[PDB]
RNA sequence: GGUGAAAUUCUUGGAUUUAUUGAAGACUAACUACUGCGAAAGCAUUUGCCAAGGACGUUUUCAUUAAUCAAGAACGAAAGUUAGGGGAUCGAAGAUGAUCAGAUACCGUCGUAGUCUUAACCAUAAACUAUGCCGACUAGGGAUCGGGUGGUGUUUUUUUAAUGACCCACUCGGCACCUUACGAGAAAUCAAAGUCUUUGGGUUCUGGGGGGAGUAUGGUCGCAAGGCUGAAACUUAAAGGAAUU
């Protein structure tokens, strides 16, 4: 294990964190107070220089950080960072998802797993790939313990979803976007127009991506962050 | 011995045969 | 002596009044009556001219050329294209796939027709006698028929003397030999025959 | 009535040079003389001319195409791709 | 205060990595693996030699002046084993108290959906 | 060496394939309220002390 | 002779079941024939809640779980003892 | 990096590792079940087009147009063959390193053909439900899929119509499941393997002890490997099936 290496070199010493320093982060104002973190990244040179290397970072943190609250705990988002003018790195929205373990216990037996998905794009020239995410429920005094549902009505159901879905993303920016998502509004009507088809149950939106992104926008990046 | 190999040797001999029967004719 | 066929396009001259005839190569699709644009505000469609750096990424071009003002270079053979991999603005260079796998950056400016040439699959009909492979060649060159350096004797050919017709020393040669020495194989980094995909 | 077996448009070669070669010219050689339609009148006048040149005597039009075939799948393929990003460019 | 860094614990059946990188990822504090603790070239996932690279990461966790770490746990990962190794928790109860305090505890282990082939044939193991 | 005296309450069983190794369940005084499982060589009752030399060193089923 | 009134599984009326492998001897057996277990663990061992507890940034929180289904083959399973044989009469339970 | 332990091999010109992006190719996990479709082989992402099929209702139509099949024809897992694209993983041959008295294998790392797609051959398998098709009858019980009818039923709506999703009762057509044996069977077991010594519903195919042998030959199809039909000479007294100690 240890002593295995016969040759390292092929052709034949500082501790790196003098160097390194600490660099505050600043989520986007469409979340509640920042507290992001800190990050390290290497000293500003002539050649490298910290806010290129910063340019290209994206920082993991859960929603439930951010909105200081508990029942958001199972929703995450990456924070893109953008800018930076000095220990306080700015940063935007780039995706949200759930947790392994949600996505597992949410998945169960005699159930169904109705799914859609659209390719659509906001109003500021940002595509996003929407997706969402649907379970059958076993209604009250029910006998049959399956809640099986036919084709016909996963099909409605999918379109239903979808058509709703781009109703919403249209005429709206990331700004509007971010907050509807945050209080899980989305399920609301989702359920509202496809309870009909089905009872439904676990009603939750999976996941977004970002495709393709327009130019820097500093003057309403600014606005995010004061 | 198994089928199968039994059966593999068979058509080896099979060929065989054939081979010389048409290098005799 | 071409197996792509040759369409003529004729163009008014913007300084004068006379019609100036350009020699194109047909390309597949084409039919007479058919306009052709040529220049960078022209839409995307086939046989039409438009330089490198105006089509998207992923386009297929053909007639291309190195430099700007070539009159076309690249891919001029029947059934040969040009993959656009990539744009590159600053210092405009549009980084391209050859027909042979290479990969060369060259000038936005350079402009390359939409399509691929016709004629493509010529060989694929064996020529099935010598009168056949006689004929193509007559069109061509004097390259038809070349007797073997085995048969050639040995002042006429280094690999030629003997009993038995063997080549004797190694048949592979090197770059720095002189004309005369070069008769076999020429820098062979990899001799025989491959197995498995190319890999290109 | 069936004069030939399997050999067909190849029975002018006779006993020459081989069979492989002789079935892949027989298939080529169907594929050029087949007749075809101009896409401008709905006829099927089309025959070939010459390498890759495929005319009519009706629709009077001559079309650039396969050396064997007027349209080939790659050609095909790459106008339909090309018709793709135009279409992606412009919408 | 509290500044936040993630360990991205990697457990497998041979071997045992505790890289603590920062938030974003792009960092390199105590990448030490569990091979060098123990000179067996069998035992290296283990809980004995995950507990002490754990402790040799919270130690420089430490020295480098992090103090609130989230671990990000993932078991070998792909066409294979699926399961977190047994060298995984020993690591993590080690670094619990040991220092540094823990907080979202997560796996991030990449499951595939039907992609390539599992090596082995279709007869499989045959020891 | 950092020594721990640890005194046990309960002897889960004997272990091994020999079945010279007993498995025990034991905590120390020193800070107690919490217990760790570890394995004996010799004849442990209840209320026995033991000098542990380590601390983070949970121990599994013998074979 | 007929050892089981199922052949291999409950395959009935189906034929071709896409098959899938074992995850440790990785051996291609047809989906309903592999002895799958719903294995729901958690990602902290036993006794261990207790010292991952206080030890741990923001109070209570976390308690997640893993959750993994296993396709064990006949020949796995019974190495491992997932599923044990038993005798005649005891077959036709469940 | 790997295994029971190792070893080949990649590693201060960054090996493993973390984060971002791009290309390729394979597939459709988890949902996925004693559940669905199709003549069979066989089919699990979304959407659009082309049609096709089963079940149900029907006071609609023809009128016996019906059941099985020599000959013949269509489809037909995987692998293999010919000519192209692609060729990300796996990967027969092969190249190495282990173990062993020997290992040309089981074990570790590479690795061609192949694995994927287009135009044509291959006509095979434990292609099993080892159970031919059609039609009548025969102990019960529950659950499930599709369709149909009745609920002074529930919920969803616009507390209340429709439309759905549930619960109760009935029925047709299927996948099937459980206790028993009026019976069958040599038994294992079977609601069909029953209505066969109280022997007969119609009908096609296959077999007469085990080897030789699915071999030789004679024909036929196929580029090829091979596919269909298919013996005889000679030898033996046991070859076999189900259960019991």
């Amino acid at each position: 294990a240890v002593g295995k290496n016969k040759r390292l070199s092929k052709g034949k010493v500082v501790d790196p964190f003098t160097r390194k320093e600490w660099f505050d982060i600043k989520a986007p104002s469409t979340f509640e107070n920042r507290n992001v973190g800190k990050t390290l990244v290497n000293k500003s040179t002539g050649l490298k220089s910290a806010s290129d290397a910063l340019k290209g970072r994206v920082v993991e943190v859960c929603l439930a950080d951010l909105q200081g609250s508990e029942d958001h705990s199972f929703r995450k988002i990456k924070l893109r960072v953008d800018e930076v003018q000095g220990k306080n790195l700015l940063t935007n929205f780039h995706g949200m998802d759930f947790t392994t373990d949600k996505l597992r216990s949410m998945v169960r037996k005699w159930q169904t797993l109705i799914e859609a998905n659209v390719t659509v794009k906001t109003s500021d020239d940002y595509v996003l790939r929407i997706f969402a995410i649907a379970f059958t429920r076993k209604q009250a005094n029910q006998v049959k313990r399956h809640s099986y549902a036919q084709s016909s009505h996963i099909r409605a159901i999918r379109k239903v979803i979808s058509e709703i879905l781009t109703k919403e993303v249209q005429g709206s920016t990331l700004a509007q976007l971010t907050s509807k998502l945050i209080p899980e509004v989305i399920n609301k009507e989702i359920e509202n127009a496809t309870k009909d088809i089905f009872p439904l149950q676990n009603i939750h939106v999976r996941k977004v991506k970002l495709l393709k992104q327009p130019k820097f926008d500093v003057g309403a990046l600014m606005a995010l962050h004061g | 011995m198994r089928a199968k190999w039994r059966k593999k040797r068979t058509r080896r001999l099979k060929r065989k045969r054939r081979k010389v029967r048409a290098r005799s004719k | 002596g071409r197996g792509a066929p040759l369409a003529k396009v004729v163009f008014r001259d913007p300084y004068k009044y006379r019609l100036r005839e350009e020699i194109f190569i047909a390309n597949e699709g084409v039919h007479t009556g058919q306009f052709i644009y040529a220049g960078k505000k022209a839409s995307l469609n086939v046989g039409n001219v438009l330089p490198l750096g105006s089509v998207p990424e992923g386009t297929i071009v053909s007639n291309v050329e190195e430099k700007p003002g070539d009159r076309g270079a690249l891919a001029r053979a029947s059934g040969n294209y040009v993959i656009i991999i990539g744009h590159n603005p600053d210092e405009n260079k549009t980084r391209v796939r050859l027909p042979s796998g290479a990969k060369k950056v060259i000038s936005s400016d350079a402009r390359g027709v939409i399509g691929v040439i016709a004629g493509g699959g010529r060989v694929d009909k064996p020529l099935l006698k010598a009168g056949r492979a006689f004929h193509k060649y007559r069109l061509k060159r004097n390259s038809w028929p070349k007797t073997r350096g085995v048969a050639m004797n040995p002042v006429d050919h280094p690999h030629g003397g003997g009993n038995h017709q063997h080549i004797g020393k190694a048949s592979t040669i090197s770059r720095g030999a002189v004309s005369g020495q070069k008769a076999g194989l020429i820098a062979a980094r990899r001799t025989g025959l491959l197995r498995g995909s190319q890999k290109t | 009535a069936k004069r030939t077996k399997k050999v067909g448009i190849t029975g002018k070669y006779g006993v020459r040079y081989g069979s492989s070669l002789r079935r892949q010219v027989k298939k080529l050689e169907i594929q050029q003389h087949a007749r075809y339609d101009c896409s401008f009148c709905g006829k099927k006048t089309v025959k070939r001319g010459a390498a890759g040149i495929w005319t009519c005597s009706c629709c009077k039009k001559t079309v650039a195409g396969g050396a064997y075939t007027v349209s080939t799948a790659a050609a095909a393929t790459v106008r339909s791709t090309i018709r793709r990003l135009r279409e992606m460019v412009e919408a | 205060s509290q500044v936040f860094g993630v360990a991205r614990i990697y457990a497998s059946f041979n071997d045992t990595f505790v890289h603590v990188t920062d938030l974003s990822g792009k960092e390199t504090i105590a990448r030490v693996t569990g091979g060098m603790k123990v000179k067996a070239d069998r035992d290296e996932s283990s809980p004995y030699a995950a507990m002490l690279a754990a402790q040799d990461v919270a130690a420089k966790c430490k020295e480098v002046g992090i103090t609130a770490v989230h671990v990000k746990i993932r078991a070998t990962g792909g066409t294979r084993t699926k399961t977190p190794g047994p060298g995984g928790q020993a690591a993590l109860r080690a670094l619990a108290r040991s220092g540094l305090r823990i907080g979202r505890i997560e796996d991030v282990t990449p499951v595939p959906s039907d992609s390539t082939r599992k090596k082995g044939g279709r007869r499989g193991r045959r020891l | 060496t950092p020594v721990t005296l640890a005194k046990v309450i309960k002897v889960l069983g004997r272990t091994g394939s020999r079945g010279g190794v007993t498995q025990v369940r034991v905590e120390f005084l020193e800070d107690t309220s919490r217990t760790i499982v570890r394995n004996v060589k010799g004849p442990v009752r209840e209320n026995d002390i033991l000098v542990l030399m380590e601390s983070e060193r949970e121990a599994r089923r013998l074979r | 002779p007929k050892k089981r009134a199922s052949n291999g599984r409950n395959k009935k009326g189906r034929g071709h079941v896409k098959p899938v492998r074992c995850v440790n001897c990785s051996k291609s057996i047809p989906k309903d024939k592999a002895i799958k277990r719903m294995a729901i663990r958690n990602i902290v061992e036993a006794a261990a809640v207790r010292d991952l507890s206080e030890a741990s940034v923001y109070p209570e929180y976390a308690l997640p779980k893993t959750y993994n289904k296993l396709h064990y083959c006949v020949s796995c399973a019974i190495h491992a003892r997932i599923v044990r044989v038993r005798s005649r009469e005891d077959r036709k339970n469940r």
